[PDB]
């Protein structure tokens, strides 16, 4: 009955947009100091090693969107983190889903891409100490 | 390939440890 | 084993503000506009009709956040735009979602909050050319 | 609290309908 997804998509946007602007506002000076420091880190990774964090959107296949290998790619992750979990790694990981969500987008309507995000933060900060003893050490 | 990830990971952080110094 | 939720927010937003800005960059040229004239309009029904968006929000009891209740609210908006699916009751509803998130927030872990979305912002774009006369007309 | 809520809304839809003029 004559729908028009060009409305859908910017009432989309715009809520999430609106509700980014409010979880802004919730952090805390010491989280934005946090995400200050990461931010400058994970973009400094996505210049310098773009040629390797390329090369495993490669061996993820992240062209495929698909819920089954959107869930493969998790696993994958959370599993190398699991056996790999120094903080260095875990800001290429970072990195590596700043990658993934410019190369297909996320507008929250990809449900599996929300429990990525979700359970490989929550491993990031696991043994929180050891990452923010790697951060502060690296902006001297 | 799962060991082929955790390669490429492991030297992206090998990498950025020495560059730590 | 030493976790910290600090990290862990400060990430899931940094990954959804990456994931916001490719959005927008694929938002054509007619989206664009359209996203503009939303604001706009759902920003002076937020000034207007701010006591009235308030009572919706009182009586739909939005500060309760649990999952019983935000399907209780997305039903209830559901239901209110079949029996009331007129441009300015759509362009209210988008002002009131806008006014509940930005009063409990929404980092997408909340996955009821983003189904309410994309099923209001799908009931919305029915019947496009409805909607689409009512903004045109507004901006003279 | 149903036809409460169409209520409130209805009226934003009305004043909404005749400021467009
Ligand atoms: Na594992
Ligand atoms: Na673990
Ligand atoms: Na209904
Ligand atoms: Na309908």
């Amino acid at each position: 009955c004559n729908f028009n997804n060009s409305i859908k998509n910017v009432i989309v946007f715009y809520i999430n947009e609106k509700a980014l602007i409010e979880e802004k506002k919730m952090l805390s000076c010491y989280e934005n100091k946090l995400l200050n420091l990461i931010k400058e880190d994970c973009e400094n990774i996505m210049l310098k090693y773009k040629p390797n964090l390329s090369y495993i959107c490669s061996l993820l296949k992240v062209d495929d969107t698909s819920e089954e290998n959107i869930k493969h790619i998790k696993d994958q992750i959370i599993e190398s983190l699991e056996n790999d979990n120094r903080p260095s790694v875990k800001l290429a990981i970072i990195s590596l889903i700043s990658m993934i969500v410019e190369m297909n987008g996320y507008k929250g309507k990809n449900i599996p891409m929300s429990f990525l995000i979700e359970d490989i933060a929550l491993k990031i900060s696991e043994n929180s100490e050891d990452l923010i003893n790697f951060i502060n050490i690296k902006n001297k | 390939s799962t060991k082929k990830l955790s390669e490429c990971l492991k030297r992206i952080g090998d990498e950025l440890d020495s560059n730590m110094e």
